[PDB]
């Protein structure tokens, strides 16, 4: 719900995503 | 969660008009989420 407020590797040039709850890839 | 009235949601889209966020748009788009929480309500197509 807020991620910035908490947190104030590596990741593939090809990749799928997925449908967090909040409808986000 | 919330739904509005015309009335309310008419005051509330006024709210954005307001000399305050005015000048926020001035130098930067404003984002407005004016929806009654129903966000996190998933499936709400369904539960209706």
């Amino acid at each position: 719900m807020n991620e910035s407020q908490i947190m104030q590797e590596t990741i593939p040039f090809l990749h799928l995503r997925k449908k967090d709850e909040f409808g986000n890839w | 969660v919330r739904t509005f009235s015309q009335q309310e949601m008419a005051f509330n889209l006024l709210g954005l008009m307001a000399p305050a966020i005015v000048n926020l748009c001035q130098s930067d788009p404003v984002f407005a989420d004016l929806n009654g929480g129903l966000q996190f309500i998933p499936d709400l197509k369904g539960l209706m």
